[PDB]
């Protein structure tokens, strides 16, 4: 599914991505090189 | 008609102008997600000529789009592409075309 | 109708030794956050990508 970040490319050299697990919500998160991934997942299974 | 959107960025200065062969490699897949067609699994860039009409209306306008190192989706409608007669055997009628076009350079 | 053929990529996948849940009456932490840098990556190695 595609999610829109700014200077979107396929990872390459030098990219670093942040992912973040918050367990409450359920939610999990995305920062690309430091900037928001806008989508998320959410609402999924905690059975493990 | 053609989307064209950027797996990769190129340069950003040079595209492609009438006259111009382009070399790409390519995959095309129909909208369904099975592949037809694939330059790098015979390991020979494709070269077209741009505005000879060569290739399908499709590609002559996304890769008008396109830079040099860059890696591109490109999605064609029918009517830029086969159309209702088709591609035989390979392309069915009325198919959505999804390629995975990267130009290599220009000559 | 008919079975396909194509060349593919072998995967795998690597984790570290970090499990975390969310249970009640639990021990553990509910947010965590970690990060992962690409230092080469080479785009068509193979025909798939």
């Amino acid at each position: 599914r595609p999610v829109t970040s700014p200077g979107q490319h396929l990872l390459a050299p030098e990219d670093v991505v942040s992912c973040c697990l918050d367990l409450s919500v359920p939610s999990i998160s995305f920062r690309i090189n430091g900037c928001p991934v806008q989508g998320v997942f959410e609402a999924f299974n905690l059975d493990g | 008609g053609v989307q064209v959107e950027t797996i990769s960025p190129g340069d950003g200065r040079t595209f492609p102008k009438r006259g111009q062969t382009c070399v790409v490699h390519y995959t095309g897949m129909l909208e369904d997600g099975k592949k037809f067609d694939s330059s790098r699994d015979r390991n020979k860039p494709f070269k077209f000529m741009l505005g000879k009409q060569e290739v399908i209306r499709g590609w002559e306008e996304g890769v008008a789009q396109m830079s040099v190192g860059q890696r591109a989706k490109l999605t064609i409608s029918p009517d830029y592409a086969y159309g209702a007669t088709g591609h035989p055997g390979i392309i069915p009628p009325h198919a959505t075309l999804v390629f995975d076009v990267e130009l290599l350079k220009l000559e | 109708l008919l079975l396909q053929t194509n060349l593919i990529n072998y995967v795998t996948s690597i984790r570290p030794n970090i499990f975390v849940g969310r249970a009640e009456g639990s021990t553990q932490y509910g947010k965590w956050y970690f990060e992962v840098m690409v230092d080469e990556v080479v785009p068509f190695l193979t025909a798939q990508a």
